[PDB]
């Protein structure tokens, strides 16, 4: 019993970690558009 | 002469007057580029 409640809370550590790293990919894309609108104005002021 | 005088003066009136009417409207166009430089910003931070 013991054992096979080890994994089951093995498991959960993944889950958390699994939802560490999506949380990561998302603030990544976010900031990926943030730096892709910094980029349209650097372009801007070497319009102008 | 003293017609001359008056037309050199005349003359340099004339041209300083267009290079303020450049001048103006140089600046006018800039700041519809800068317009556009800081609104893009703003969605910057939106996106932060």
């Amino acid at each position: 019993i013991s054992q096979s409640e080890t994994y089951r809370r093995r498991r959960q550590e993944w889950e958390i970690q699994r939802n560490n790293a999506e949380a990561e990919l998302k603030q990544i894309d976010a900031q990926l558009k943030s730096l892709a609108v910094r980029r349209e104005a650097a372009v801007l002021q070497k319009t102008s | 002469t003293q017609f001359g005088s008056t037309l050199q003066n005349i003359i340099e009136r004339q041209d300083a007057e267009a290079l303020n009417a450049l001048l103006q409207n140089q600046a006018a166009e800039l700041i519809l580029t800068n317009l556009s430089i800081q609104d893009k910003t703003i969605e910057e931070l939106d996106a932060e």
